[PDB]
């Protein structure tokens, strides 16, 4: 994965 | 005809090696079953052809007429031609206890197998005594106590009245005529044939030749040396027996079975593989196995994420994973996972491979490839499939 | 004396012998048997049997040598032979093919389905050949050939060398008076009457040096053992169902080799080898050294999850029997709990001998720091993983 | 015929034999064949036949014997034996050598290429050797003796052995006059007028069952099968390109061994196996049985997910076709929505022949009961869950 | 999975 | 993973 990944968070 | 003197030697080799085998064919040697201590066998010779002929022998073969079996002579064989006639063989037998074959009450001691001479006139017994130990020697045998003699019946089968050595026949011009005068036509003239194998032995076509132990099959090579034998080692701890091929740098084979704890297998191949757009299963093509064994197949993963169809993993090197699909239509950023299902199933020589990721509700459309709480065959996968085939 | 008879059938089986042995051989002298460099289903070798004769002779034959003349050269008959003598005169041989693609020879196209050698009868009376060809099959089996399978027959020129316009057994020549006669009605000047000759070997023939004699239909190749009174085999059997070939091992306890390839699908393959892998400390790729392939394959790998967890450098993974997983990296530095997962990625790279192995595993975002290994959504190279990797070599 | 007509030349084919025998042997009485162990390209034996005789003769001869007297001792002619009597009378051996290097037998250094032996004529008038020659060459077809070639020749003493001034063949030597009497012209007080009797060394040399012949370069091990007319063979071969040998098995469809090892990276290896596993239910740990390695080498296991879910306990995955996953527990007990993931471990320990095999698949916080098999954020043993387990053994 | 797999959320 | 494991949560 490249540095633009990102995800959904519980915060 | 003019094949006497070969068959005199062929007969009395085959005799010779009948008498060195306790086993024929995985069966206790007929001849050792008593414990009399001569014996005289046929001039017909049917107790040395096989059971399984027209005319039933009495040398036993396997109970199984697939492989091949050992044999001494055909079963169409007459050795009784020719001025050199096959006389039969007299056999002594010592008394010997079996250390592991109790069907075996005695041990050959000498087998001498006797050429009735049916030429005119005697005195070229010499000429053809001369030939069949000619025929002898070529063939690495040693004749032992070779001998012309008169024989005539006895109690179990035949005794040397007379005698003259092979050597003093054609040395001893006074001993040969004595002898001679000796041979009137009411007795029965011989060649005595003891054969003793003195020369090493050729690898045969029939296989019954096995390699000396510890012995190296070799190929020349224009690589030189000590990369080109093969060989059957034993080991005598863990009994075990090894065919070393490892003086060969690579066995190249095509198809290759082995054993695995009872059960035969061949190797696992290994495949790297990811769905294409649309999720759709994906069909492997099985691989072909050899006969009795079947198909074999596991998928275990390598690379996953939640972006679904959203995803280019067909790279080994790089993934493409852009985000999982958002009901507004939109790409979001990589939704939380909560399984990955891989399944696979075999028909008419293919396999059906279905993926599953399970990833948080609330978030993909209602409908869809990628909905519910669902990734469907999911591109955002890559799994590495293994086939092997076994019984 | 009439023991010329034995003395001609002498020659015809010797030199029969030696047809079947070039017969028999792919190779001849470090070179393809030209004989099996065409594609026809029939060829006919002329009786001057130059074919059979080495090339580098005073005149020069048809088999090759190897090129070096002080080599030991392989050959089959005199440079002055000839066969064409006698009441039984050397004819010419008959090669019948089927073709066939030698696995390790692309010169090689077609393989021999049998070889028949032709000797025509110059005796005085046509009806003697029967005789004649008593003594060829007394001189077979002297040099252990079957001498079961002869048969007479008139031959005649075809538009491809010859073919046999009539035939009749050794045995009805012998015994059948009236198909005997039958036959000879036929023998014209336009035919040429022959004993044809294809030699089987008995059980008895020995093993030769360049393979020209080949074991018998379901005999074994044994070893004495160590184990006594063992002997360990081997053997190639054909099975009539499924029409394959196996080279059966299996009565040895362990085949030991040291480099090994088979097919799958036609491919070529070295088996899988397997190590258990985990990053070190640092979020460094990670280099495993790729095996050396036989030469005409390439190398292949793969990596698969074996544990993973989201506590990227706060790990450790490298023992097989546990797992140390001390939670995921805060933004202020502290090790908190494990974070939800959203992904894994291995990558692998081959760059002059070595693998180069990096992951990622891509977690719930704001928990992070901003900058290090572990940052953003994602857990660089991070020891919170272990995976097993498979290396092959293919073509 | 079972008489004698020369008896000269029934003496010059027993000696041609044996010379045959001796020259087709690498081994003679366990030992090295003594004339294999120089390195000279000619070398000449005497007439006196010291060199065919015996070490343990009376007077020693040079063949070896096994050193002990229990043995049956090979032999080629008696300790006494002399040839050079008669009209055509023994006067030597021409060996004549190729370099060599033996694949297994360091003793060996050379290879035979042809023997010529001499026997030279001493008959009242020199035309008579025609007549003589043609005794021996049919006293050897009586005999299954076969040589390669018959000439009359002239020789002369060399530096080192003989060479033959002028040679004619047998054929032209009695057919021809006018060669004929040209070539006796050439028979001046200094020459020998001799017969030369011509083994060639090829490859229907017989391989011996103590391994000490080799195969000739590139020929194939054949087996018939019941294909018919069809052959399966395997041979060694050597590629320049690459410096490596080869077992080259592909003719044959299968190669079926019981175990198997190979080698990559200097280390032995068995084949990975599979099997396609799951937890009994109940959260117990799971037992493998370790395969038997071939002594020497030891166990190795890994273990790679397949499957997975956060159902824990409320799942069946032991079908490789389907799986049945039924959410997660939640406090109350009931089943759930699956809940998100952090992590897998696997963790594998050998005892006495069985991998003992536990897992755990980290969930969030906060959703599972506070005890139990699924509890805090753990599910243990899980069912929900396959991994493929993989054996081989190694050094 | 089949289509009844439901998961938790962060909505 | 021994039992002091523990990860965040949707709750
Ligand atoms: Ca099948
Ligand atoms: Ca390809
Ligand atoms: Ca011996
Ligand atoms: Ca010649
Ligand atoms: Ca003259
Ligand atoms: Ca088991
Ligand atoms: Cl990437
Ligand atoms: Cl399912
Ligand atoms: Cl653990």
């Amino acid at each position: 994965f490249n540095d633009n990944y990102s995800s959904t968070s519980t915060v | 005809k003019s094949s006497n003197a070969f068959d005199v030697i062929e007969l009395s080799s085959q005799i010779q090696r009948y008498a060195s085998l306790s086993k024929i064919n995985n069966r206790t040697n007929p001849i050792l079953k008593d414990n009399k201590a001569k014996e005289f066998k046929d001039a017909d010779l049917k107790w040395l052809k096989l059971e399984n002929c027209p005319t039933a022998g009495d040398v036993p073969t396997t109970g199984n007429n697939n492989d091949l079996q050992d044999q001494f002579i055909a079963c169409d064989a007459d050795y009784r031609k020719g001025d050199l006639s096959y006389f039969g063989s007299q056999f002594e037998f010592s008394t010997y206890v079996h250390p592991s074959n109790p069907e075996i009450q005695r041990q050959i001691k000498q087998v001498v197998s006797y050429f009735q001479y049916r030429g005119m006139e005697r005195a070229f017994i010499g000429d053809a005594a001369g030939y069949v130990i000619s025929e002898a020697k070529k063939k690495g045998f040693s004749a032992q106590d070779y001998r012309i003699v008169l024989i005539e019946p006895d109690r179990v089968g035949y005794f040397e009245s007379n005698a003259i050595s092979y050597e003093e026949f054609i040395e001893n011009p006074s001993a040969r005529e004595n002898f001679l005068l000796k041979a009137t036509k009411d007795r029965t003239l011989a060649l005595a044939v003891s054969l003793a194998q003195t020369g090493e032995i050729a690898m045969q076509r029939d296989g019954s030749v096995a390699f000396l132990e510890d012995s190296e099959l070799c190929w020349d090579t224009a690589a030189g040396s000590a990369k080109s034998c093969l060989s059957v080692r034993y080991d005598t701890v863990g009994n075990k027996t090894e065919l070393d091929l490892k003086q060969i740098d690579v066995v190249s084979a095509k198809g290759l079975s082995f054993e695995s704890d009872g059960k035969t297998k061949t190797p696992v191949v290994s495949t790297y593989e990811t769905f294409q757009d649309g999720g759709r299963a994906k069909t492997i093509n099985a691989i072909e196995c050899p006969t009795g064994l079947n198909n074999r197949f596991a998928a275990v993963v390598s690379s996953f994420s939640t972006a679904g169809q959203n995803a280019n993993f067909s790279s080994e090197s790089a993934k493409d994973s852009q985000g999982t699909t958002q009901k507004d239509g939109s790409k979001g950023p990589h939704a939380l996972l909560s399984g990955i299902s891989l399944n696979w199933t075999l028909t008419n020589k293919v396999w059906d491979v279905t993926a599953s990721i399970g990833i948080e509700s609330g978030i993909l459309p209602t409908s869809g490839i990628d909905s519910g709480s669902l990734l469907r065959n999911p591109k955002s996968l890559s799994f590495i499939a293994f086939q092997w085939c076994e019984n």
